[PDB]
């Protein structure tokens, strides 16, 4: 094969070998596959029904711009699926079928915007889907989040988000046995609206390197399971009273936050400003 | 209700007062004296806790003359590695520090103020002691 043999019958790795479309020179008992930079374009119907053994696949920036139903029909055994900056444009409502076994799943800048029509509905098994660097703007889970029973982490950092409502993580409260981390880093964001995190289950929390200049009152006090948070290189505002909320919050869960929240021009640390 | 003064000061005066059972000795010594209109300086203390300071944190009293503030939990030696060397101190362990400190000011208020603090740390997080400070006013 004009392919890299790393491990025999098991690991190929055809990676910037020009290819158009889908070998399959290659054994039918393959289990890690990396197509990494092919002009593959499109993923039609059964794009890999030569692999029913395929257990991490990798079709990093392979300018893919549609994949349509059943692309991944037979990949019973996929658990990761790698699917970095790819421009996709229009995305098959049925497109990851067949991806019973998927646990993990980059689309790490393949311009998206919302994950409203993001059909993974179905993918019940997935334990973190990474959706980082995209033109997101409203983050604001969809319904179809509830069948994600087993979601424990989610990526959306650095994309367009500006700010939290309410209704943003409302699906959540479905979800008791739900231990999801949450990133929301490298956001634009300045601004979460109170109430948004009420009554919702956070095993971790970032927030970090966005741009919140301060917070609701009581924002965070009723977020159960809460083990580790990020909040710091935020311009934050420390006016008495206005950060006074924090200030304490932080001190109350010192163990909880991870590096420190500064002040905005002062450079002192959050959890340093008694109020009045 | 043996009051020990700390320093006397241009705009006030420092003083405490043990408001728990055991008394244990501490040397506090404010160099320069708060100024009540702001001003910096060193905090250096002398004392030998009954528990490791692992742990460490005060949790404030303050009442100025017409009401007092919630009771606020401030930590000091957190399990990092920028804590306050003192944060080391074991149990029997001396602790002879030096500590600067900055006090912005209060703009316009004269009546007493009253802030208690008390020490907690160690593993069972216990209580290290308790200070009442009272720090009353009248610049010039
Ligand atoms: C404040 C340092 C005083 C050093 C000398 C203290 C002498 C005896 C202690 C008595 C209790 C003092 C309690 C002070 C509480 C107020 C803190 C504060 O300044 N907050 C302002 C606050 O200050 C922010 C922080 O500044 C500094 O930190 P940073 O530079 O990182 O930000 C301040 N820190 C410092 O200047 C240095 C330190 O704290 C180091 C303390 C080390 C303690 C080590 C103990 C070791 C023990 C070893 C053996 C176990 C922060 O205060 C920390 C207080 C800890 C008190 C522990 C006392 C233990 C005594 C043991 C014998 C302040 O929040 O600034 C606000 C404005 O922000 C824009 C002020 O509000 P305003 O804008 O409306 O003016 C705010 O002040 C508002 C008035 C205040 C009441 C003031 C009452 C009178 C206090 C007179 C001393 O709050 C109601
Ligand atoms: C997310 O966290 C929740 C809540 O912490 C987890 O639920 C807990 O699940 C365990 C089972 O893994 C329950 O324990 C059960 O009872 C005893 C344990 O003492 C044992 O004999 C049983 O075999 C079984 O393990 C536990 O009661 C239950 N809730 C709690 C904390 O009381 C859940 O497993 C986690 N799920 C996810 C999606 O991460
Ligand atoms: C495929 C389909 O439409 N069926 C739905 C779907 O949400 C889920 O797969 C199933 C089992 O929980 O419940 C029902
Ligand atoms: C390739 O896989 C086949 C299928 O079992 C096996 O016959 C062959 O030995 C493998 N390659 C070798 C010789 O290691």
């Amino acid at each position: 094969e004009p392919c890299v043999e790393v491990v025999p019958n098991i690991t190929y790795q055809c990676m910037e070998l020009n290819f158009y479309k889908i070998p399959d020179n290659l054994p039918f008992s393959t289990k890690n596959l990396d197509l990494s930079w092919n002009p593959l374009r499109h993923l039609g119907s059964y794009s890999f029904f030569s692999f029913p053994e395929l257990q991490v696949l990798d079709l990093s920036r392979c300018e893919i711009q549609t994949i349509e139903d059943g692309a991944y029909q037979s990949l019973s055994h996929l658990s990761t699926l790698i699917l970095t900056g790819n421009p996709i444009q229009s995305l098959a409502l049925g497109a990851f079928s067949g991806l019973s076994s998927l646990q993990k799943l980059v689309a790490v800048e393949t311009n998206l915007a919302s994950l409203e029509n993001f059909p993974i509905g179905h993918l019940k098994t997935l334990k973190e889907l990474n959706v980082a660097h995209n033109l997101i703007q409203s983050f604001k889970l969809p319904e179809y989040f509830s069948n994600l029973t087993n979601l424990e982490h989610l990526d959306l950092s650095s994309n367009k988000i500006q700010s939290i409502y309410c209704t943003d993580l409302r699906v959540l409260h479905q979800m008791p046995l739900l231990n999801l981390s949450l990133d929301l880093s490298l956001n634009p964001m300045n601004f979460i609206q109170p109430g948004a995190f009420k009554e919702i289950r956070l095993k971790e929390l970032a927030l970090d390197t966005n741009q919140l200049k301060s917070v609701p009152d009581g924002i965070f006090d009723r977020l159960t399971s809460l083990q580790k948070i990020w909040l710091h290189t935020n311009p934050w505002d420390c006016s008495c009273p206005r950060i006074d909320y924090l200030s304490r919050w932080l001190n109350k869960n010192s163990q909880k936050e991870q590096g420190s929240a500064k002040c905005s021009g002062s450079g002192k640390p959050v959890r340093s400003i008694i109020c009045p | 209700q043996k009051q020990y003064w700390v320093c006397n000061s241009s705009d006030a005066s420092i003083s405490y007062t043990y408001c728990d059972k055991m008394q244990y000795p501490i040397s506090i010594n404010v160099n320069p004296c708060i100024e009540l209109k702001g001003s910096k300086g060193l905090l250096h203390i002398f004392y030998i806790p009954r528990r490791d300071l692992k742990q460490l944190y005060f949790n404030l009293y303050i009442t100025v003359n017409t009401m007092n503030l919630p009771k606020r939990k401030e930590v000091i030696c957190r399990g990092s590695d920028d804590d306050y060397s003192f944060c080391r101190a074991l149990k029997g362990e001396t602790v002879n520090t030096t500590i600067s400190f900055s006090f912005k000011g209060i703009k316009f208020s004269k009546g007493k103020y009253k802030c208690v603090v008390e020490a907690i740390s160690g593993s069972p997080e216990e209580m290290l002691f308790c200070l009442e400070f009272v720090i009353l006013h009248q610049p010039n």
